[PDB]
């Protein structure tokens, strides 16, 4: 399978940053949601696993 | 008076020659509209001649380029007339903003372009009114946007491309997360394939009258929602009392700018 792996140049962008090389995606019926607000909201203490932690740091994209 | 009719005169016939050098503007055939320009009174006449280039951008499309050029060569003769003229582009596309009529605001979309394309305006009232055609989900800006694309595709790369990523994730949440129709959807693909070649076809530099240098002119940031001054005082004749002094003036500015077959 082939590598589809982009070389960045700059060290001013994100290291999750979508690049002029990529082909956008331009996505243009219906989904199973459930009721809005009927119930379950979420209790206190919990959250995303690494919410302190920061998406990218400096050595993310040398990595 | 006889002196006040000699002036009402002659900016009638200023204005004349004016019509008859846009009326009659060429690609190739430039230079004879530069010597109708400089024939008459560039300083004194400057709000007409900006009025003239107004009025033939607004009525053709094809003089929209004589009108970038006449633009440019207005701020490379002096700042202030191309400061001038990029405010009353910039209040014309308030205007069409807020009018909420789609022809005039796709002439005044048009001849902002080619105002930005001729260096005489700057990018960034430009980049602004396409970041609130893109935040207006509507049929009638995204084909504005997608005309100032298709217009200044070469200066778009030039400047920011990451207007063009906003204006591409706008796209794309207009095409799935907000109703797009048919028309919408062909809007959105022209968009796409405006931003993916870059208007090769149709570069922002436009050859054939790019005849002002871009060192003495002067890019100025004139907002569409500011106070924009027009400056059409100046384009209609009034009996200046040191009328003699500004023709003399006017004079000075015009003569200071002008064998192997054996082997």
């Amino acid at each position: 399978p082939n590598v589809v792996f982009i070389k960045t140049e700059d060290p001013d962008l994100p290291a999750f940053y979508f690049d002029p090389l990529i082909n956008p995606i331009s996505h243009r019926s219906q989904e199973p949601l459930p009721d809005d607000d009927e119930e379950f909201e979420l209790p206190e203490f919990v959250e995303p696993f690494l919410k302190d932690t920061p998406l990218y740091t400096d050595n993310t994209a040398n990595g | 008076k006889n002196s006040l009719a000699y002036q009402r005169m002659s900016w009638e016939a200023l204005k004349k020659s004016i019509n008859g050098l846009i009326n009659k503007v060429n690609i190739s055939n430039i230079s004879i509209i530069i010597q109708e320009l400089l024939q008459e009174n560039i300083v004194r006449g400057r709000g007409l001649l900006s009025r003239s280039v107004l009025q033939a951008q607004s009525a053709s499309p094809i003089f929209t380029h004589v009108y970038a050029a006449l633009v440019a060569i207005i701020n490379s003769k002096f700042p202030q007339i191309g400061e001038l003229i990029l405010k009353r582009l910039i209040l014309n596309f308030r205007k069409g903003y807020r009018r909420n009529d789609k022809q005039l605001c796709l002439t005044a979309s048009k001849f902002v372009a080619h105002l930005i394309n001729q260096n005489v305006a700057h990018e960034v009232l430009c980049l602004e009114m396409l970041t609130l055609l893109l935040e207006r989900p509507t049929d009638d800006s995204v084909e504005v946007a997608i005309g100032f694309l298709k217009e200044c595709g070469l200066k778009l790369t030039q400047v920011s491309p990451r207007g063009i990523n906003a204006i591409f994730e706008r796209l794309r949440n207009i095409l799935h997360e907000s109703e797009i129709d048919k028309r919408v959807q062909y809007m959105i693909e022209v968009m796409f394939a405006v931003r993916k070649d870059g208007f090769k076809d149709h570069p922002i530099i436009l050859e054939g009258l790019d005849l002002v240098e871009e060192d003495d002119q002067f890019t100025h940031m004139l907002p569409l929602e500011d106070d924009y001054n027009p400056e059409d005082v100046l384009n209609v004749f009034k009996m200046d009392p040191n009328f003699m002094e500004n023709e003399e003036k006017y004079k000075a500015i015009k003569k200071e700018i002008l064998i192997n077959l054996v082997s």
